[PDB]
């Protein structure tokens, strides 16, 4: 019944007999969509600067790796922003705690967040019965799997992306901590001598 | 030391401040305190009286010994100030003793 | 099919059963009539099996309640941390260890107590700590207390988050019997990853912060002037001039070059000669291997795969011609019973903390521990204590499994069968091997006395005139220190210096020297071992017999815990299996009591002292060899020269351990009204007391009772320890620190 | 009707009847409908007292940052009391005699409705009257008559005190753990924020607070 | 890297166990070329 | 909340509930008024 299904579940977690906790059918489906949700800007994210950049359309300043932006300061910081670091991440977990708890009230509660006024939204937020995919015209504008069919096809194409683009950040980052480069520095560094740049070396 | 020098205790061959406890030199080392305990474990004593005894008839009495039914421990608790006044006027009375 | 079972939501989580004691037993839910009442209630809170027959709700209560003890337990940890952070002398102590002693207890200024923050160096005012945490600290790296401060907030939260764990897996999701029932599972996990990805990533903080660190601190630079710890991961450069390997980085680990690893990861052995303690290179080797051994291990048992052996097949495989049907019924018994795991692992438990007591008194693992005599003193007492309790735990909840889990019919096993039918042998000879023993031991100690008595000390059993030498010991020392050159070659020095030679001294104080051992340690041991088979005595007849026996064939029905059956057939006072773990609790404190006495005279005669011109002086003067012999020697040289310390402790930072040393004497005698009485007497003067109340009207509804008989012996054998123990606790503390 | 927290219904024991009733109670405290009573006058006075202090201090604040005669809210007590005749300790008795006096009388209006009602008192008779546990009214305590206007007029009011309330109880102690994070006064902390915000945060110096 | 004593003999332990079969059968009789192989590298 | 308050008010809670403040009295009164052998 869930996309991306190809039965690959060595450790008997799905088993829904005598089920609990965040061990619930309903519960991993929605992890693993957001998960590749997340996971899908992050792969195109971190790479982003260190392409746009070495392509020339980005300033001196700006065209950093991932983990020289601040996020990890041993590793590098960034200076040229609108504010400090710290100041961000409370504009950060204000709006987070906002848009993470909504969408909780949705998983705990389906009709929830369609009734309690929210500056117009609450009409919008009103979920799809099903969590992980509620759609409406805030998170669907352009109405896309229409029918039944196209939109089955379309939870097949999100779930593999975003798997490949869980991988592909597992990539960058154990990747990042051995080579001590970006990932697309390990990428053209690979295309000049596939055999000299390498794990064995 | 100023203040048993000031507070004037007897000190012996010894150096330390010995005890006086029978009549007037040395009243405040025993004979005040002595009442100030008879006071508080009299208090103390009675309150425990009255909480058991105001239990004593509900049902079950035993529960409140446990579930110490605090509201009424703590209205006792002040009446228990005037003690002595109530402790005579009982003995007279004759509800003190089986 | 090993996989994850659970209920959804079993109890509801109001405080409706609070507001209700008693509410686990059908009998006390009732109510108090009596006072016994509200021993009862305390008595039983933990028995789970009495409250209910379904195993599954005990099992759902056992680990929730093991949630419980662990948040308890980090609560504890992070307890010392913060108070190692903020009420200590530490950075004092992280700058001359040899003049500053360890505290962390600080006194507020009420009520005379002031004088008990003593001088304890660094500019500091407080109480002499002995836990050893300052070097414990010194072994992580810890440099700063900033540092001490973020672990204790991170154990709070780990406290935290195990007390939510636990209400969790009982009011949310509470796993299935199925689940508790995975061994092999349990098995493999906790033997790979608790243990050895424990020590494996315990070795990652050891190699990466301990080492690099504690050189610098050894060469002597000033500990604010030493790089911090994620610099050290950082910035390589550092660690590629501490030790040159890591210029290589891991490419001599996957080549198998680890040969190249041998800057950081050493056999020397012996101490580092600046510390007095091991080796930080030896220690950082020995968890890389320990980690590699228990996560193969952690690979032996069959789960959701066919590889892997299943316990069952394993033990009923394992039968021969004396035994029968040997192992069969075993895994059924051990999959089924708490009590039965409970008794093997406080066995188990019991010996490794004494092993750990042992180890740590022979090779300091830690700076500056061995040069602290308090730390080393307290630290063995301690560790071999706790071993003795759950020794004698083990064989209490032994006999439990015994009276209320064994069940031929559903549950046979035949090895415990034979070893039923022939338990009569088993006991006398027991009884008589400990006669034996007794005479010989204590026997010898007699005839030393009555020999130094009637003035004939050329006949006394003395390294001077009777030689009893402990030849296989001084043997297996001969083995051990030339044991580097032939049977260990590429081992540099000697595991201990108690074996080997190369007395090792810190700051003008013996860390570690060869112990000398003659005919006075001769003597101890076999008092020992006389104690242990006296205690094996007492607990394994209480276990063998606890269902039944000549005299009360059906003390099964009766229970575990229950006092007599009465005067009748002559008298039967003390039947039950815990009126045997009542008096083997007497008889293991005997035999600690020995132990650490041995243990401090031991130290301080023939070990401990100062070094002076190419020559040593010791704290008692080598007096023991001569004086260890004879009871008056214990009674004078030990106890009444000793004692001295802590008699005049008054007037000091060390007045507490007198008032300690007095209390603990009252509480032991305090015992002894318990012990010697019974509740006939008590329930008589409670009768006249009661009288009193009633005539004032001041009689309590819940009716005064005496103690039962049980509880009599329980309060008499808490009292008696707990005053024991204190006082010898008061007195090598005092003792040892002054 | 609208929560605090969205989606979670509200506890049983809130009606929607009761002035900023929004489900909140997470931990049982006002269950129990007296001790709930009591709370709803706490909260009243708590958030009257703050209103007060908190427009209190707003005034003499700008009064001092408009011109340099004002003192600064924490430092002007002694300035009240040095530079003036008087002193602290019969202030202090003072003010528990007429606060004392003025208290131990709501304090017997909680447990009996309409009991200082009685005109034991200066004769004064209909204007301690019960009323609502929170709005005692009459002549003294609603002068204008707003509490003897109209039903709606009056219910929004309610909404809008204790709203004000709760606002002015955060305001407060805002003043209480700013002047002690940074030290400055509450328009030298605002004149300093609207000057450069991204920078003059607590990020710089006021701690997780 | 494809050449030295090292490799030689781990290859060679490793194809030796395997030829004394599903999936539990390669990653564990792998792991006995390897658990073997590893010993004779640190030793000659 | 009416359980919750019930085992408030059960034996063990309110003996540390008092002892803790009638230990506190002493500490206190030992601290403004030490050591007293008078009064
Ligand atoms: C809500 C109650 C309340 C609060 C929070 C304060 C708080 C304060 N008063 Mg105020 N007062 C309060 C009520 C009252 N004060 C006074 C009379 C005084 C005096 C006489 C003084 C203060 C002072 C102070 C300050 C003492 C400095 C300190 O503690 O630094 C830690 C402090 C900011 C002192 C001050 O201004 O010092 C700077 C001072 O001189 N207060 C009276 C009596 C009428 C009050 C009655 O409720
Ligand atoms: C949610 C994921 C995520 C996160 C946390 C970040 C975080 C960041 N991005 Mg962004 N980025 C993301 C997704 C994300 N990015 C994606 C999906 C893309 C593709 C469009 C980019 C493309 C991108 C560019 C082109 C740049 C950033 C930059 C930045 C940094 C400064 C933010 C800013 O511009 O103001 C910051 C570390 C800026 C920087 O300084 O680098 C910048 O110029 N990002
Ligand atoms: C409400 C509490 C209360 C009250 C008012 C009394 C009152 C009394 N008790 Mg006490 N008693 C109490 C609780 C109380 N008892 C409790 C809780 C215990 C158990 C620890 C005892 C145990 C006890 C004993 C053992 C004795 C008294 C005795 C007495 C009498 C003499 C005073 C004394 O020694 O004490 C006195 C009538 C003595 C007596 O009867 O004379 C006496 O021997 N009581
Ligand atoms: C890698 C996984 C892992 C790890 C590290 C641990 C670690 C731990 N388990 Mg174990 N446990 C595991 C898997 C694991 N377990 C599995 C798979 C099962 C079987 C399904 C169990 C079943 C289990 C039980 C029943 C209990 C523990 C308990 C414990 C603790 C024992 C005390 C100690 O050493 O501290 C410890 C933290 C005890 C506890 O929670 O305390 C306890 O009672 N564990
Ligand atoms: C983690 C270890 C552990 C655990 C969980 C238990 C658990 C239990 N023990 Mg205990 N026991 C232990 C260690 C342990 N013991 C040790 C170390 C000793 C040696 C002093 C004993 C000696 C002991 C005795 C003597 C008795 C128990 C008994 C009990 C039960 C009642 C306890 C209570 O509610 O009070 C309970 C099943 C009682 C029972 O009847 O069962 C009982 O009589 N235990
Ligand atoms: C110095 C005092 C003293 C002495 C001389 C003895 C002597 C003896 N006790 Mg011990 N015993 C003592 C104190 C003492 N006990 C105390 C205080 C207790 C109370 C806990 C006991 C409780 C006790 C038990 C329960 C047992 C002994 C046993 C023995 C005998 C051991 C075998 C032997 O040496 O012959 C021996 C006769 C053991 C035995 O029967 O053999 C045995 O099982 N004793
Ligand atoms: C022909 C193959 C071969 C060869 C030449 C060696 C040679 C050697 N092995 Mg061995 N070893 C081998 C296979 C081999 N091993 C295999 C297959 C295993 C895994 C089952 C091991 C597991 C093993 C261990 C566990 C150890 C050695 C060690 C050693 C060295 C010292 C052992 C000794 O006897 O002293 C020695 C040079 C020891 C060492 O490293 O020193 C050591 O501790 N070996
Ligand atoms: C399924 C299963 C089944 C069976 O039964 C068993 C097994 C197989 C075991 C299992 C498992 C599997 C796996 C492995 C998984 C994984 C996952 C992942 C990795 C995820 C990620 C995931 C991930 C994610 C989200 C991520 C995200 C990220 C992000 C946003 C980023 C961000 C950023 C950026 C841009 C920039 C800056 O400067 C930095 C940062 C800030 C950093
Ligand atoms: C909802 C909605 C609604 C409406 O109606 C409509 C619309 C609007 C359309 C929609 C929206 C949408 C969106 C937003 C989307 C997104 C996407 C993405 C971003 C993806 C990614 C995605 C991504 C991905 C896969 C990624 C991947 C990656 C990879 C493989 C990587 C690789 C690599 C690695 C590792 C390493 C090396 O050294 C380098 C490389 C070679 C580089
Ligand atoms: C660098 C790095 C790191 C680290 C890591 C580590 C260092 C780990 C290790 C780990 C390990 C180190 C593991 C191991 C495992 C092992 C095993 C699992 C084994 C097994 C074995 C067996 C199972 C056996 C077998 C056999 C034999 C030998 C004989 C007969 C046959 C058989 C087959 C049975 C991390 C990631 C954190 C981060 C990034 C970087
Ligand atoms: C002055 C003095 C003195 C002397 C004293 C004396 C000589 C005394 C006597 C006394 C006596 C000869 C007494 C008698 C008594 C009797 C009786 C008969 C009692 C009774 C009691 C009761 C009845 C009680 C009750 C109660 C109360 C009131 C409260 C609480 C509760 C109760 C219930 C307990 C001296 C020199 C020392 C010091 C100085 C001062």
């Amino acid at each position: 019944s869930l996309p991306g299904d190809f039965g690959f579940d060595p450790l008997g977690l799905l088993d829904p007999v005598n089920s609990g906790g965040f061990i619930e059918p309903k519960w991993l489906q929605y992890s693993e969509v957001i998960h590749a949700r997340w996971a899908m800007l992050g792969a195109a994210g971190c790479i982003a600067p260190e392409v746009l950049g070495a392509a020339g359309l980005i300033p001196d300043a700006t065209n950093i790796k991932w983990f020289e932006s601040g996020v990890i300061p041993p590793a590098g910081s960034y200076n040229g922003y609108w504010a400090d670091p710290y100041t961000i991440f409370f504009v950060e977990i204000v709006a987070m705690q906002f848009a993470e708890l909504r969408r909780l009230q949705d998983f705990r509660y389906p009709g929830s967040m369609g009734q309690q006024y929210f500056l117009g939204l609450e009409a919008i937020f009103k979920g799809s019965g099903d969590a992980a995919y509620p759609g409406g015209p805030f998170f669907n504008l352009f109405n896309l799997g229409k029918t039944e069919a196209a939109m089955k096809e379309l939870k097949l194409k999100e779930i593999k992306n975003g798997r490949l683009a869980m991988l592909a950040m597992l990539g960058y980052g154990a990747q990042a901590v051995m080579t001590g480069k970006g990932p697309f520095q390990n990428l053209v560094e690979h295309l000049a001598d596939p055999v000299n740049n390498n794990i064995l070396t | 030391f100023a203040n048993y020098a000031k507070a004037g205790l007897l000190c012996g061959n010894d150096g330390l401040p010995h005890l006086i406890a029978d009549p007037y030199g040395h009243a405040g080392e025993v004979f005040i305190p002595t009442f100030g305990f008879l006071y508080v474990a009299g208090y103390i004593g009675y309150v425990g009286r009255q909480y058991l005894i105001a239990v004593k008839g509900e049902a079950k009495p035993t529960d409140k010994e446990i579930i110490i039914d605090v509201p009424l421990a703590t209205k006792l608790a002040w009446q228990g100030a005037g003690w002595p006044l109530a402790a005579v006027q009982e003995l007279q009375r004759g509800t003190l003793l089986e | 099919k090993v996989k994850i079972a659970v209920d959804r939501n079993p109890v509801e989580t109001s405080f409706e059963k609070w507001a209700k004691p008693g509410h686990f037993s059908r009998t006390l839910s009732k109510g108090p009539n009596t006072t016994t009442w509200i021993w009862n209630l305390h008595a039983d809170a933990h028995d789970f099996d009495s409250h209910t027959s379904d195993l599954e709700e005990i099992s759902r209560k056992v680990f929730s309640a093991h949630f419980g003890q662990l948040g308890i337990i980090f609560i504890w940890l992070s307890g010392m941390y913060f108070h190692g952070a903020r009420f200590s002398n530490y950075e004092a102590w992280l700058s001359d260890p040899t003049h500053i002693k360890p505290s962390a207890q600080v006194v507020w200024p009420i009520v005379g107590q002031e004088i008990l923050n003593g001088d304890v160096g660094g500019g500091f005012q407080g109480i002499q700590i002995t836990s050893g945490f300052f070097q414990l600290w010194r072994a992580s790296g810890i440099t700063s207390e900033l540092q001490l401060y973020t672990t204790a907030i991170g154990g709070l939260v780990m406290a935290a988050a195990m007390f939510f764990a636990g209400w969790f897996h009982y009011h949310k999701a509470a796993p299935k019997l199925e689940w508790f029932q995975n061994v092999e599972s349990m098995l493999n996990h906790h033997l790979g990853g608790l243990l050895g990805l424990g020590s494996l990533a315990w070795a990652g903080h050891q190699i990466h912060v301990s080492l690099p660190v504690n050189k610098l601190l050894d060469a002597g630079v000033d500990p604010k002037e030493i790089p911090l710890p994620h610099d050290l991961l950082l910035n390589r450069a550092i660690m590629a001039d501490l030790y040159p390997s890591f210029a290589k980085g891991i490419a001599p680990f996957f080549t198998l070059n680890w040969s190249e690893y041998s800057d950081f990861l050493t056999f020397k052995g012996g101490l580092n000669p600046v510390t007095g303690g091991l080796w930080l290179s030896d220690t950082a080797h020995h968890h890389v291997a320990i980690a590699v051994l228990f996560l193969v291990a952690g690979h032996m048992y069959r789960t959701n795969w066919g590889i892997g052996h299943s316990m069952k097949e394993i033990l009923e495989a394992h039968r021969g011609p004396f035994t029968g049907e040997g192992h069969v019924g075993l895994y059924e018994i051990l999959t089924t019973s708490w009590h039965a795991q409970l008794a093997i692992n406080l066995a188990l438990f019991g010996s490794l903390s004494i092993i750990v007591a042992h180890h740590m008194y022979a090779m300091p693992p830690y700076p500056y521990l061995a040069t602290d005599y308090g730390t080393q003193l307290s630290l063995f007492t301690h560790h071999t204590w706790i071993g003795g309790f759950c020794i004698v735990g083990a064989g209490a909840h032994a006999a439990i499994f015994m009276v209320r889990d064994y069940d031929p019919t559903n549950n046979y096993n035949n090895l415990l069968d034979r070893v039923i039918r022939h338990r009569d042998a088993i006991i006398s000879h027991l009884n008589w091997v400990c006669i034996f023993l007794g005479f010989h031991s204590f026997g010898l100690y007699i005839h030393n006395d009555t020999m130094s008595a009637l003035g004939r000390p050329q006949d006394m059993f003395s390294d001077t005139a009777i030689q009893l030498q402990p030849v296989f010991a001084q043997w297996i020392q001969n083995t051990h220190f030339l044991a580097p050159q032939l049977t260990a070659p590429n081992a540099l020095a000697a595991t201990s210096l108690t074996w080997g030679g190369d007395l090792v001294a810190v700051g003008g104080k013996v860390a570690m020297m060869p112990i000398s051992l003659g005919t006075s340690d001769f003597m101890v041991h076999h008092i020992h071992a006389f104690t242990i088979h006296v205690t094996v005595l007492i607990l394994l007849k209480g276990v063998l017999f606890a269902r039944s026996s000549r005299l009360i064939p059906d003390k099964a029905n009766l229970g575990f815990r229950f006092p007599c059956d009465g005067p009748g057939r002559g008298g039967t006072c003390q039947v039950s299996a815990w009126d045997h773990v009542f008096l083997g609790l007497f008889w293991m404190y005997n035999s600690l009591s020995i132990v650490i006495f041995h243990f401090s005279w031991k130290m301080q005669s023939d070990v401990w002292g100062t070094v002076t011109a190419s020559g040593v002086s010791h704290i008692t003067g080598g007096n023991f060899a001569q004086s260890a012999n004879t009871i008056n020697g214990w009674l004078r040289d030990f106890l009444w020269a000793q004692s001295s310390q802590v008699i005049q402790s008054y007037g000091s930072a060390l007045s507490a351990y007198g008032l300690i040393f007095l209390g603990a004497h009252f509480v032991w005698a305090f015992s002894l009204m318990f012990l010697f009485s019974g509740r006939g007497y008590w329930q008589e003067l409670i009768e006249s007391i009661v009288w009193a109340h009633n005539k004032l009207k001041v009689a309590p509804a819940i009716q005064p009772r005496a103690l039962s008989i049980t509880q009599g012996r329980a309060v008499g054998v808490a009292h008696y320890l707990l005053g024991g123990i204190a006082t010898t606790w008061s007195f090598f503390l005092a003792r040892i620190i002054s | 009707r609208p929560v605090w927290f969205p989606g979670n219904p509200p506890p049983a024991h809130l009606d929607g009847s009761l002035a900023g009733d929004y489900g909140f109670d997470p931990l049982f405290l006002g269950q129990e409908p007296q001790t709930l009573k009591w709370y709803v006058q706490a909260e009243l006075v708590h958030g009257r007292f703050a209103m007060l202090g908190a427009a209190g201090i707003i005034l003499t604040s700008i009064g001092a940052k408009v011109g340099l005669g004002f003192p600064e809210w924490y430092d002007a007590g002694k300035v009240v009391v040095e530079k003036n005749n008087i002193d602290f300790p019969t202030l202090m008795v003072i003010q528990f005699y007429l606060m004392g006096w003025a208290e131990t009388k709501r304090w017997y209006d909680f447990k009996n409705p309409g009991s200082q009602a009685d005109g034991s008192f200066l004769g004064f008779t209909e204007e301690f009257k019960g009323l609502e546990n929170g709005y005692p009214g009459g002549r003294f305590f609603d002068p204008m008559g707003l509490s003897r206007g109209d039903a709606a007029k009056y219910q929004e009011y309610k909404q809008k005190e204790v709203k004000n309330g709760r606002l002015a109880m955060i305001a407060c102690l805002g003043f209480a753990a700013q002047y002690a994070a940074t030290g400055k006064g509450p328009l030298d902390n605002l004149a300093d924020h609207l000057a450069d915000p991204n920078h003059v945060n607590f990020a710089t110096n006021g701690v997780s607070n | 890297f494809i050449g030295s004593s090292t490799n030689l003999i781990m290859v060679a332990s490793t194809t030796a166990t395997l030829a004394a079969f599903t999936i539990v059968d390669v990653l564990a009789m792998g792991a006995a070329g390897h658990g073997l192989g590893v010993g004779i590298v640190l030793g000659l | 909340m009416k359980d919750f308050t019930t085992y408030l008010s059960t034996a063990p809670v309110i003996a540390t509930i008092w002892f803790t403040f009638t230990a506190g009295l002493l500490i206190e009164i030992n601290r403004y008024f030490p050591d007293p052998l008078v009064f």
